[PDB]
């Protein structure tokens, strides 16, 4: 347990370095791949973003997530603005930002997927 | 309102937007 504590303290500072508005880590999942829906072609594309997923909250307690990319300096930090914008479909978390902007997340471990989904919904529960 | 080593992008379900 103690090695994980230090690891989360280090991860949070890596996060704050790229994204100083991040206040804390809610939860984590390893080996997440990111896809984008090209509706100008009706095709999913796999992005170059794969790495550790961090569900985080703002200093204003807005909920979002970061994927620290294991391939490049280009990470991804997105907000989850409305809980109904996130759907568990098949093996994927589908995240729709209003006006037809859709990303999809694949978590290596199926248990991370349904756990993170619940934590996302409960984090926004009001 | 919609409806419908890492996997190939072709495996993801297709979102459909309604009007």
């Amino acid at each position: 347990e103690d090695e994980n504590i230090l690891r989360n303290a280090v991860n949070l500072q890596v996060l704050k370095f790229h994204y100083p508005e991040i206040e804390s880590i809610i939860d984590i999942a390893s080996h997440v791949a990111v896809y984008q829906f090209d509706v100008g072609s009706q095709k999913w594309l796999k992005t170059s973003i794969e790495g550790t997923f961090f569900l985080v909250k703002d200093q204003r307690a807005r909920v979002g997530y970061v994927i620290l990319n294991r391939n490049s300096p280009e990470n991804l930090y997105l907000f989850i603005n409305h809980p109904s914008n996130v759907h568990l479909v098949d093996r994927y978390l589908i995240h729709r930002t209003e006006n037809q902007h859709v990303v999809g997340l694949w978590m290596f471990d199926p248990n991370d997927m349904s756990r993170i989904f619940n934590i996302v919904k409960e984090s926004l529960l009001r | 309102a919609m409806s419908f080593h890492s996997p190939a992008a072709s495996n993801l379900p297709i979102p459909t937007f309604l009007h």
